[PDB]
Formats: structure tokens, C-alpha cells, sequence
RNA sequence: AACUAAUCCUAGCCCUAGCCCUACACAAAUAUAAUUAUACUAUUAUAUAAAUCAAAACAUUUAUCCACUAAAAGUAUUGGAGAAAGAAAUUCGUAAGGAGCUAUAGAACUAGUACCGCAAGGGAAAGAUGAAAGACUAAUUAAAAGUAAGAACAAGCAAAGAUUAAACCUUGUACCUUUUGCAUAAUGAACUAACUAGAAAACUUCUAACUAAAAGAAUUACAGCUAGAAACCCCGAAACCAAACGAGCUACCUAAAAACAAUUUUAUGAAUCAACUCGUCUAUGUGGCAAAAUAGUGAGAAGAUUUUUAGGUAGAGGUGAAAAGCCU
RNA sequence: UCUCCAGGCAUACGCGUAUAACAACUCGGAUAACCAUUGUUAGUUAAUCAGAAUAGGCAAUAAUCACACUAUAAAUCACCUAUAACUUCUCUGUUAACCCAACACCGGAAUGCCUAAAGGAAAGAUCCAAAAAGAUAAAAGGAACUCGGCAAACAAGAACCCCGCCUGUUUACCAAAAACAUCACCUCUAGCAUUACAAGUAUUAGAGGCACUGCCUGCCCAGUGAUCACUUGUUCCUAGGGACUAUGACGGCUAAACGAGGGUCCAACUGUCUCUUAUCUUUAAUCAGUGAAAUUGACCUUUCAGUGAAGAGGCUGAAAUAUAAUAAUAAGACGAGAAGACCCUAUGGAGCUUAAAUUAUAUAACUUAUCUAUUUUAUAGUAUAAGUUUGAAAUUUCGGUUGGGGUGACC
């Protein structure tokens, strides 16, 4: 007689039946159940400073929108990094060994945003 | 009998039957004396002489077996020497 | 005396009996599993 | 004895 | 899902809280019946092996105080705790021991018999035939498993050889070793096998549960005409 | 695993009956390996080593149906990769003695790739491979690196 | 002169043919009591399929169940030599459609959903306007049973011969199955709509083609041989075996717990008697309030007591203060 | 505001929006008003209520007001030694008349506190018929009723027989007992350890039987001499010679006590009865709303005699006879329902019992082998095979004729 086809919820059940609705952690439960809130855990908003933009919701409809062009890999180093290593092939000063002045970076480890894998949040 | 066999579909042939009768071609059928070898010490000279004769079947026991036996054990067969060669056929019968 | 109230529900005792850890711990329970994906069904076990 | 029983469909007639 | 009670890696003399498996097995079956409810019941482990030597201590005969003699009731006979050196433990009690008595464990083994007062183990070798004894053990160093039970007392009937005969309760004669150590004396309560029990449900706190109420020769051929 | 007939008559009853075999536990020497391995063995490997002058040769000998033991296929394994490698390991600071092993056993020599694959079963050959083909992919910025001064080396040309 | 209703056509489906696959679904969560962001206790199919059934029983045995077409051939062989089973050698081969279904049909399917069972699991029903509804949802039909419009008028298997006349007069022992070839018996049917049960070619007969030969390879033949047409139902047990699923009911046990007023005895499976547990008797009820209750009356009520929570024992078994009692 | 009834507020398990207002008046409430129904909008706010670091060392002394007091069934992390870390508020539960019983079911449902301060309404309007159900009252009599003092009573007292010793337990939903358990008594089995028994060891553990308790009481107890010799007995060697032999499977019964046990008897008591009546509630009947079930070949559905299969609304011969409703009775319709009963049949089953037939690596055993140790053949064992011996079990079967049955028989 049990209800089967009804979401599993911590509104259900005894007592000790308990879980979370999809809250992130912030804290850490120490010994003689105690509560110790961890301040890093705690996400922080990084706002920024709106005193004078010039973008608002909406778009007006006279302004003619442009081609749809997904940007790609091979675009971006055309852009970014290609001209750095012409200039640089006609005068000379380029080895394989210091791509990283250009940018690249060998490994993600030490830095703080690292691209893969994400240690991040949108 | 099985009307209908599984692998292949056909009638089969009961080997009861051709272990103890044999098929003339015109469709009579031989067979022997039931207790012809069983205590021929108890009977009469008479009476084993009857026994150890080839006996002919009826129409319906011939027509039983004729449902038991397919048309392979039905052919005619041309063995030279048969000493049934000249009973496979009727002759100066009207009927 | 008067029958038909056999269910005395508990959701610890049903969970138990009939939960998907309970199912998956044997594979005659996974089996039953399995056979109630191939049929469709809404609900796979408790 | 048996028992079954059928349900009393909500039948929206509203066409 | 059945982890017997019986976990405890290290002797102490503290009672270890016990559970009772109804006969159940391991699977759950009932493998003896009758055996089911009854007060909860606190194990007090006994040490059987009356001659052991302390940590760091010569392997010679010492003496110890018996503090006092409680009863057990995992047991029919009644255990006394014994404190020598710096340790304590549970052993069982003779008939006629008390509190506040010094008992002798010795290892030695003497070629002459000497007189031995109850309660102090020694050699069967060293026990003058005839001596009444507890606690025998088949091998040395096996701990007692014979003449443990409140009452009990065994007769040492024959030493020859360096070998033992020992008269069994149930008047078996069983051999051993003269190096297997016995404690002299019957063990107590000896009036058990006197109690009445009255009630039926007295038997109901003993754990004894009651019983159902479901209530051979082949003749050879030659005998069955007669029969 | 099959059937008997009481008494040996198919007019008695069907019973079931099962075939063990009388298994041993013996300890056997491998040369090119050189190490003693303790094995449950039936009488008839043993006349079968006999047959074969040596457990070396048994193993070696035997194709992979007829062994009929995964144990078996692993020792395979390891004494062709051995003869195959001519490995020093095998009796070290004692050159001839290794010799006259390898010798011994060099009408079974085989190429070392084809030794790797032997016993193996489909999910570990599954697994070998994987591990073989595992890679990193490729920074695409080195890609378009390569590219782009393949390019420009050209043009220059 | 109409209510209940009826009419309807495409939703999909079925069997083949062709074809291995490369439909593995942002982000987040899930093996914890799934769908709960992080450490604790870690994680792993199965020894031979049985039986029903057939042998008019049953005990050896019993096609499929459990390796290319056609031929050899239902032959050799095997078999309580019974029912039955059954080769090979050796020959031969280049291989998108519907005299199907159309809403009780075709798949169970609008859906493995609702609903039912603790679980394994079982399992539905139905829809209908037109080109346009940004044209006030059409039509279409004395048409089923059932009613209404319109209750009835001595007398009788309800009708038939009749008749000027609906009824009066004369004649007349419902139907099927079934028993003997008899029923005033005995079974079955309230009525309407739809659905709902004879199937195979050894021998025979009939009709043709060619004819000592017939047949599009292997077959048969002392008029045969080849082809055609022509045949043998439906529903229903108690059971048996395999593998899952069940001890939230109930029997028993483990663990962690809870309840017991007042009175008299004493120091208790003792006494009076509530809560509470039980269920001797009578009455009512009997499709009942109830698939075991209600009203009274009774038994125990500090104990072998009652109750709560979680866990364990599972069918060749479990449990049993033995009633062959219990195990939803 | 009035009349009357007397399990209520929280908690847990459970349920899952049934909570609350508004709006509707199709459906649900078994009828209405009103909503528990439909749609829309809302809602339950916690650092206190509730739920969710490591390695060692070591604990003899219940509870009950714990003092006295005894008893027996023997009974709830802490504190230390060191290492590591040095200032925190997140997450989830919170509503309701609620759950298990197909139902807004006279049933089931644990704990805390309290017993009205909390919670509720037996009658929709009518009416006074029979029958039926419930309550109260009774002239005289007092069990004359009846299978029986069943039920009832202004009574609820006394003794007896039988059976079981007692408390206790059992066929959930027809038997609560005389049956099962039970203490005590008796019999059989086992000399022992790291998962039941059991962390136990013959005064113990398993298995089974039986009320115990003093008293009568079974047999069994070589014979004669007299702790002694012969005759016996038992064995060998050949009818001889040696050798050896130093009360327990049964009754009465205590005997008392106790019993929702089975029978009786006296006393009181009474509407049980002679002999029935009166009032009230319920039900009924009438008005209003709502709306089942078994059943049903068709029916324009009569009486008597005859016939017939213990049989006739319907056939045969007479007779009777305007049509319909409402409320009553239960003679007939072999009245309708049930998994009830009875005798017989089936080469239909299933449970139990073995002195049935066929098997039987459950177990135990031993034998020869294999095989490893050993001693020159030898005694050990055994990841096995082949036998022999028990049987825990599995499988299958219930010939025919004798008016039923056991015995005879017969085919
Ligand atoms: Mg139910
Ligand atoms: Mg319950
Ligand atoms: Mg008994
Ligand atoms: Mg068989
Ligand atoms: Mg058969
Ligand atoms: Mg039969
Ligand atoms: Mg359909
Ligand atoms: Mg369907
Ligand atoms: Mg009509
Ligand atoms: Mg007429
Ligand atoms: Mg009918
Ligand atoms: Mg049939
Ligand atoms: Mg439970
Ligand atoms: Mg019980
Ligand atoms: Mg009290
Ligand atoms: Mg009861
Ligand atoms: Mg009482
Ligand atoms: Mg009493
Ligand atoms: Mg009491
Ligand atoms: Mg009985
Ligand atoms: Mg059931
Ligand atoms: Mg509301
Ligand atoms: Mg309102
Ligand atoms: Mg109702
Ligand atoms: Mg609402
Ligand atoms: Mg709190
Ligand atoms: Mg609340
Ligand atoms: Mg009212
Ligand atoms: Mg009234
Ligand atoms: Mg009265
Ligand atoms: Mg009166
Ligand atoms: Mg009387
Ligand atoms: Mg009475
Ligand atoms: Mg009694
Ligand atoms: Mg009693
Ligand atoms: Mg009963
Ligand atoms: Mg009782
Ligand atoms: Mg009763
Ligand atoms: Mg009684
Ligand atoms: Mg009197
Ligand atoms: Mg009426
Ligand atoms: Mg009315
Ligand atoms: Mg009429
Ligand atoms: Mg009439
Ligand atoms: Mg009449
Ligand atoms: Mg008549
Ligand atoms: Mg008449
Ligand atoms: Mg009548
Ligand atoms: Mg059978």
C-alpha cells in the first residue's frame, strides 16, 4: 500500500530518515556533534561595479544583428598567438622549446582556474 | 504410428511388422505358426507338421499391415535367385 | 478474529525487504531487476 | 467470492 | 548478521555482556531445541590453566589470595576471584574455600608424594594416589576440561611409568601424563544435584524451554515363522 | 557429470553419478624458471611429464587445448618469454650454466612479440592493447604550432 | 412526430523480403533506505535442466524442447525389439510486397500507464464534425434489447383454423441436451449486440496428360504413371516439475525497550478487581457495523505477563507447551 | 441561548495536501444545508524541539525512595597514558478531521498527562398496525417450562460424583477439554573445545517417556556341604584327561487444593411456565431525497377428482370466474443461495504407514586397490575408484466377480 511511484523525499519516512534537497555543503561536523562552518566553503559573489554601463537588458530592434560565426580553436590562435609566432619565424627568434611565451601552458597544475579538469564553478 | 514424423514429415514404417511378415507384390502376406518352436514335446506329429507351414493373411489383417509398412517394403524387387519368384503374381484368377 | 489488515507499514521494514540495495544484493534480485526494464515498468523496485 | 472493479474515468466531454 | 558474543581478543576479569542464540544456528535453523529466553547474563571469563606465570616472572611455584567467592551463574559450580602478584582472575572454587585463604599453584613436579590441602594445584605425579581431584586436563598446557561441574571429583587410581589413571565422574578411566596438573579437592556447590525446582516457571528463567507434545529388531528370515 | 544404470542394466533405474579425479599435491621444478611451484596433479600429468623428459618440456610442448589450465598457459608464457629474451636472470653470475638451459630448450625459441600473446585470455588481450593505445591527447596549440611552421617553412623555400 | 442509442475510418498492427552493428543522449544527481557533491563496513553467474505428457497403468523409454537445402530414406540401425527413435556413405544447388487486420479485429498497448498484490507479478477500457470553428461542432437512422407515446377488462405454452368482429367458439402437455426409440422428468438459457468449435492424402473414388512406359535427376511399373479435386473440432480439473518472490499477518527466536492503580495476604506462575490481555456462555447479526462484528455475560491481570521497535529462520523447507496448528 | 452524551490534548509509527480562504454547483458525501468534492490562490520560519580525530593501559562489589533487609532468576562512553588540531550555525522534519481494514467501515492502533477547563449529538417530517429486536413492571403459584434451570431472577448461597495433580497452552474464522505443557520421577546417548550445544564438561549437555508422595509390591538372587570341599556349568586335549568357574517392567493411590471442564442434588430466586399482559425505544407504516442483492425459458401464472416416476397452475373430466393496487400469512412452486452429507465409478490424484516393488556416492562403517610415510615384509593413514553392509530418503502402485462389511473364497 505503499505509494511506489512518488518521489523519495526527507519529508517521508521516520525520524532518523534524513537528506539533503541538493544543498551544498559548507561546514564540517566534528566530533560530540558539533558544527564547525568552514568560511571557504561558503560561496562568495563576485559583484561587479555597474557605475557606468552602458548595456542595458534589451536591445533595440534597429540595430542590425550579425552572422553567427561558433567560435572555434583554430580561430582564437589565428587571432591571439599566430601573429606573435610569424613576426617572430621571419626574425628568427622562435624554438620549440619556449612556447609558453607565447602562452601555452604545459601543464594546468599551479593555476588557480584550471581548464581541465574544472576546479571552478560557472 | 506416426502419421507425420518431426524431421522429415513422413509416414513410418512399424518394424514389428517386417520382422515377422512378408509382402508378395500382388499384395498377399506370409507368415509363420504362432508356438512352432515352443514344446514340440507335447505335440502331435500332426500337429507340428501344421506349425511349421508358411501361412497366408486375411483381408483385413492384410490391409492392417498395408497401413503399417510404407511404400518402400510395397515395390517390386528384382533379386535373382528369389525363392519367391513365382509367387509375386496371380494367375487364372477371375474375381 | 477480523482479517485484512495484514499491512502494517514501516518504511524502514519496506525499504529493507524491498529496496534497490536489498534487490541488487543477490543476483536473483538483480535478475528481478532486470526482467522489469525489459517489460517497461514505471517502477523497478522500491 | 471475487472482486473487480472498474474506475469512473473524469471524461471531459468539452469538445 | 550472526557474530557470536565471543570477540574478546584480551583476558579481563571485567564481565563481558553475553548473547544467547535461542539453538539458532549461524543460519538461523534451530540446531537444539528446549533452549530459548531467560535473564540477561554477564560472562565472567575463568582461566582453567591454574599454573601460569606472570609477565617477566620465573616459572616457579607461587601462591595466591583468594579475595572472594561469587557466584557465577553461567556455571553450576560457583567461581572465586584469585589476586596474586599484579594481576587478577577468575578461577573455580573448591568446596571449602574462603575468603581470605592463600592457595598453591607449582609447577614442580616431586618424586615423593606430598601431602596437598585443597586447592592447590600440582602435578598429577606429584599427588599420592588416591587424592580426590578437579579440573584434570588431557594434555599439559591444555587447561581443564574434566571434573569442572559443582560436585565433581576424580580419583587418581594409578601412576606407573609416568602415567595417570584417573577415575572419571561417570566412571570412565581415562590416562594421562603425570605432568598434567590437577587441583586437588571436589568442586563446590555440591548440593546442586539437591535443589528443587518447583515451578515451571523456574525452568522458563533457566533458559529451558518446553517440550513437544508430539508423542527396533529385524527378525532374520529364518525368524520370521515365529514371529 | 552423467548417468549410470543400477546394476548395469537399462532395465533398472537411472542413477546419478559423477567422475572425480584422484588429485595430488606435489612440488615440481621449473629449469628455465628455476623455481620450485607446488601444484594439485593428477597421476596422468605426471606420466605425462615422464613422457615428455622434463616439466620444462611438458609445458612447452603441450598445445593450449590440451593443457587445459589457465595456470598452465601462464608458465608457457614465462618460459618462452625467458628463452625468447635470454634473459641474465636465470641462474646469475653463472653464465654456462645458463647455457646449457637456453641450449637445451632452443628448438622452442620464438620471436618475442609473438611470446607476449600467449595464454593470454580476450578481456586481458583487451586490456593489454588499451594500456599499449593509451594516450594523452594532443595540446591542439602544438598542432596548429606544427602546422603553421611547416607553412611559413615552405613559403620561405 | 423519441428517449436510451446506432452509423463511421485511420490510429496502429501482422507476415515476408532486403539488411549484423557503429540511437551510448546538454548541465546536475544515483548502488547510501538508488537518483543525497568527499573517506567509516570495501566489491564476484552455474556442477548433468526437471517434470508434465506417450506407452490406454507404470518402473527401461518417450520426436521438438536440447549445425547447409533436395535425394539416398522413413532405408541401415536403435528399442520393456512395444510405444517409438533414426543415420551415413554418396549425389544436387550462382538466389520491396500482401486473394493480411481495420477499434470485442490487428500487438496487452492511447499504456506496461491507471488499477490490483508486502513482493515476485498480473493487467485493462476507449477515438470518430467540416475545405474553414478566425464558419455558435456536424450529421445520419419505421431501425437491437429497454422505455415512452398508449395500464387492465371471465378462459388458461398465449398460438392456429377462423370470423362481420381485437377477445368469447374449436384444436393444441415450451425449447435444447438427455436418458430406451417416454417425460408432468433431470441438466442449460432474464433479454439484445458482437465474438465463439473438423485440420492432415497411406489406401480408395472422380477428372485429365502421355502410354510399356510415366515423372523438369535419385521414383514406380507383368497398363501403368503423372497432375488435379476430395479428410480426421471446442471448452474445463485435482495434480506434477523448475526457478524466483514472501515471516510488516502468523509460529518461534535474538537484541533494544516499555506498561501494571487500589485492597488483603504475605513474601507468592497466592487472593478481590480496573487499565490491559483473552474469548466460556446466550442473544442479535447473517450481502451483516464486521469476508468473524455488536450487546451482555465470563477467564487471567508481578507473571510460563502483555505491548512496542528493528532483525533472523522459506516450501524436498520453516515453526510448532502436536491442533497434521501456523507460514499475508 | 437551551437540552442531553462522556476518552480528550499532545508524541511516535504511518499518510502525503485530505490543511486554510475564495469561486463554482458537473462529479464525491450513500439525502440536504454545507463542504471533506472541482478549480484557483495560499501554507509548515528553530544553535534550545527533532534527526544525521589517532594508539595504548585497566575495571570483582545490581536494581527496588538503597539506609535497614534479605534473597535469587545474578541483573547499565567513563577514568587515565601520549600524539594531532586551536574560536563554529549549515542542512533536514514541523499543515490536516490524517493511519491498517475496496468505504466518511459499531473493527485494529504504542507511549505521556489529565477526566472535562477538553470532546461531542441518539430523533429528516410523520405515525402507533401485525410480525421481529431491546428495556422495564407483575395478582396467585414458584421450574409445574425444558434434552438440560437455556435465558432471566428482590437469588448469586451448600454439598457431591467423574476427569485432570496446580498456574499455564491449543485447532486466527464451528471443538478451550478429560487433550499439550508442567515440577518431580525414570530411561537412552556422549570423556569433549574456538559459530548452535558452549566460551560449557557427567551434580553436565542432547533425546524420549511419565503427575508426584509414604505403602503394598515384579521376577532376579548355582546346588549341597558350609570362610572351606564335591556335584554341576563352560571350555579344550583325546570316555579318559586337563583348564576355568569366591527386589525394579508393576499397581493401588496420597489428598488435599485448583477448574468459564462433564454429570448431578438442596436452598433462595424468579414471566421459564400455568397464562399472558402493559408502557417505552427500535423496526415497521405514511410524506420527502437517495438507491442495492440473490433470482428470472416464456407466462394471459385458478379449484377438485382422475392419470403419472411417493410426483399436476398448464394434460383428461367436471367446476369456479369483472379489472387492478396497498398491507399481512408462509401451504405449494420437487422455492433460491453454500467448497455440506450419502453409496458407486476413474487402468483420476494427493497425505500418512510401513512386513509392498525398485533403487539409494545422507550418514556411518569396513575390504582390495591407488597413494605418502615408514621398517623387511610390516603396520599405518587416504582430495580416488571398485565392491560388501546397514538405511536419511526419492520414485511408483493400489486386478476382477461375489445386493454393503470383515472372513471364506472363486477367475
Ligand atoms: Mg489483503
Ligand atoms: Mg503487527
Ligand atoms: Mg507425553
Ligand atoms: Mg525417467
Ligand atoms: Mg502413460
Ligand atoms: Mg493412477
Ligand atoms: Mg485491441
Ligand atoms: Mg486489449
Ligand atoms: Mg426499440
Ligand atoms: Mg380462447
Ligand atoms: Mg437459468
Ligand atoms: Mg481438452
Ligand atoms: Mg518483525
Ligand atoms: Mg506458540
Ligand atoms: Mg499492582
Ligand atoms: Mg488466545
Ligand atoms: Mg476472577
Ligand atoms: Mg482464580
Ligand atoms: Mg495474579
Ligand atoms: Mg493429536
Ligand atoms: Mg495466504
Ligand atoms: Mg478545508
Ligand atoms: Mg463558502
Ligand atoms: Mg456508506
Ligand atoms: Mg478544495
Ligand atoms: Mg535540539
Ligand atoms: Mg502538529
Ligand atoms: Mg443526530
Ligand atoms: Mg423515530
Ligand atoms: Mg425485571
Ligand atoms: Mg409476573
Ligand atoms: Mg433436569
Ligand atoms: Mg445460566
Ligand atoms: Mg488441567
Ligand atoms: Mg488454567
Ligand atoms: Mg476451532
Ligand atoms: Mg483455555
Ligand atoms: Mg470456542
Ligand atoms: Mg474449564
Ligand atoms: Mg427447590
Ligand atoms: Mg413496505
Ligand atoms: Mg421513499
Ligand atoms: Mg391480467
Ligand atoms: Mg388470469
Ligand atoms: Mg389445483
Ligand atoms: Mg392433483
Ligand atoms: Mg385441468
Ligand atoms: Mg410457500
Ligand atoms: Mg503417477
Amino acid at each position: 500500500g505503499a505509494d511506489r511511484m512518488s518521489k523519495w523525499t526527507s519529508k517521508r519516512g521516520p525520524r532518523t530518515f534524513t537528506k539533503s534537497r541538493g544543498a551544498k555543503k559548507t561546514g564540517i561536523y566534528t566530533s560530540d556533534r558539533k558544527f564547525v562552518q568552514i568560511k571557504e566553503m561558503v560561496p562568495e559573489f563576485v559583484v561587479p561595479d555597474l557605475t557606468g554601463f552602458k548595456l542595458k537588458p534589451y536591445v533595440n530592434y534597429r540595430a542590425p544583428a550579425g552572422i553567427d560565426t561558433p567560435l572555434t580553436a583554430k580561430a582564437l590562435f589565428q587571432e591571439t598567438v599566430a601573429p606573435a609566432i610569424e613576426k617572430d619565424f621571419k626574425e628568427g627568434t622562435f624554438d620549440a622549446n619556449n612556447l609558453e611565451k607565447y602562452g601555452f601552458e604545459p601543464t594546468q597544475e599551479g593555476k588557480l582556474f584550471q581548464l581541465y579538469p574544472k576546479n571552478f564553478p560557472r | 504410428l506416426t502419421y507425420c514424423s518431426t524431421r522429415k514429415g513422413k509416414r513410418k514404417t512399424v518394424k514389428s511388422v517386417v520382422h515377422r511378415f512378408l509382402r508378395l507384390h500382388s499384395g498377399l502376406w506370409l507368415r509363420r505358426k504362432a508356438g512352432y518352436k515352443k514344446k514340440l514335446w507335447k505335440k502331435s506329429t500332426a500337429r507340428k507338421k501344421r506349425l511349421r507351414e508358411f501361412v497366408f493373411c486375411s483381408k483385413t489383417q492384410s490391409k492392417l499391415l498395408d497401413k503399417m509398412t510404407t511404400s518402400f517394403w510395397k515395390r517390386r524387387n528384382w533379386y535373382a535367385g528369389d525363392p519367391y519368384q513365382m509367387y509375386h503374381d496371380r494367375t487364372n484368377l477371375r474375381v | 478474529r477480523a482479517r485484512g489488515n495484514e499491512y502494517q507499514p514501516s518504511n524502514i521494514k519496506r525499504k529493507h525487504k524491498h529496496g534497490w540495495v536489498r534487490r541488487l544484493s543477490t543476483p536473483a534480485g538483480v535478475q528481478v531487476i532486470l526482467r522489469r526494464m525489459l517489460k517497461g515498468r514505471k517502477s523497478l523496485s522500491h | 467470492t471475487k472482486s473487480r472493479f472498474r474506475p469512473p474515468t473524469p471524461e471531459p466531454k468539452y469538445k | 548478521k550472526f557474530v557470536s558474543w565471543k570477540s574478546r581478543t584480551k583476558y579481563t576479569v571485567k564481565p563481558v555482556k553475553m548473547r544467547k542464540s535461542g539453538g539458532r544456528d549461524h543460519t538461523g535453523r534451530i540446531r537444539v531445541h528446549g533452549i530459548g529466553g531467560g535473564h540477561k547474563q554477564n560472562y565472567r571469563m575463568i582461566d582453567f590453566l591454574r599454573f601460569r606465570p606472570e609477565k617477566e616472572k620465573a616459572p616457579e611455584p607461587f601462591e595466591e589470595k583468594v579475595v572472594v567467592v561469587r557466584y557465577d551463574p553461567c556455571r553450576s559450580a560457583d567461581i572465586a576471584l584469585v589476586a596474586g602478584g599484579s594481576r587478577k582472575r577468575w578461577i573455580i572454587a573448591t568446596e571449602n574455600m574462603k575468603a581470605g585463604d592463600t592457595i598453591l599453584n607449582s609447577n614442580h613436579i616431586g618424586r615423593m608424594a606430598v601431602a596437598a590441602q585443597e586447592g592447590d594445584a600440582h602435578p598429577l605425579g606429584a599427588l599420592p594416589v588416591g587424592t580426590l581431584i578437579n579440573n584434570v586436563e588431557s594434555e599439559p598446557g591444555r587447561g581443564a576440561q574434566y571434573i569442572r561441574a559443582a560436585g565433581t571429583c576424580g580419583v587418581l587410581l594409578r601412576k606407573v611409568n609416568g602415567t595417570a589413571i584417573i577415575q572419571l565422574p561417570s566412571k570412565r578411566q581415562m590416562q594421562v601424563l603425570e605432568s598434567c596438573t590437577a587441583t586437588v579437592g571436589r568442586v563446590s556447590n555440591v548440593n546442586h544435584n539437591q535443589r528443587v525446582i518447583g515451578k515451571a516457571g523456574r525452568n522458563r528463567w533457566l533458559g529451558k524451554r518446553p517440550n513437544s507434545g508430539l508423542w527396533k529388531i529385524r527378525p532374520l528370515p529364518p525368524m520370521k515363522s515365529y514371529v | 557429470l552423467g548417468y549410470r544404470y543400477a546394476n548395469n542394466d537399462k532395465l533398472s533405474k537411472r542413477v546419478k553419478k559423477v567422475w572425480k579425479p584422484q588429485l595430488f599435491t606435489r612440488e615440481l621444478y621449473s629449469e628455465i624458471l628455476d623455481k620450485k611451484f607446488t601444484v594439485t596433479v593428477t597421476m596422468r600429468t605426471l606420466d605425462l611429464i615422464d613422457e615428455a623428459y622434463g616439466f620444462d618440456f611438458y609445458i612447452l610442448k603441450t598445445p593450449k587445448e590440451d593443457l587445459g589450465s589457465k595456470f598452465g598457459m601462464d608458465l608457457k608464457r614465462g618460459m618462452l618469454l625467458r628463452l625468447a629474451r635470454q634473459d641474465p636472470h636465470l641462474h646469475p653470475e653463472n653464465p654456462e650454466r645458463r647455457a646449457a638451459i637456453y641450449d637445451k630448450y632452443r628448438s622452442f625459441v620464438i620471436p618475442e612479440a609473438e611470446a607476449e600473446w600467449v595464454g593470454l585470455t580476450l578481456e586481458e588481450a583487451l586490456e593489454k592493447q588499451r594500456l599499449l593505445e593509451e594516450k594523452d591527447p594532443v595540446p591542439l596549440f602544438k598542432v596548429y604550432v606544427e602546422e603553421l611552421v611547416q607553412r611559413l617553412q615552405e613559403q620561405v623555400l
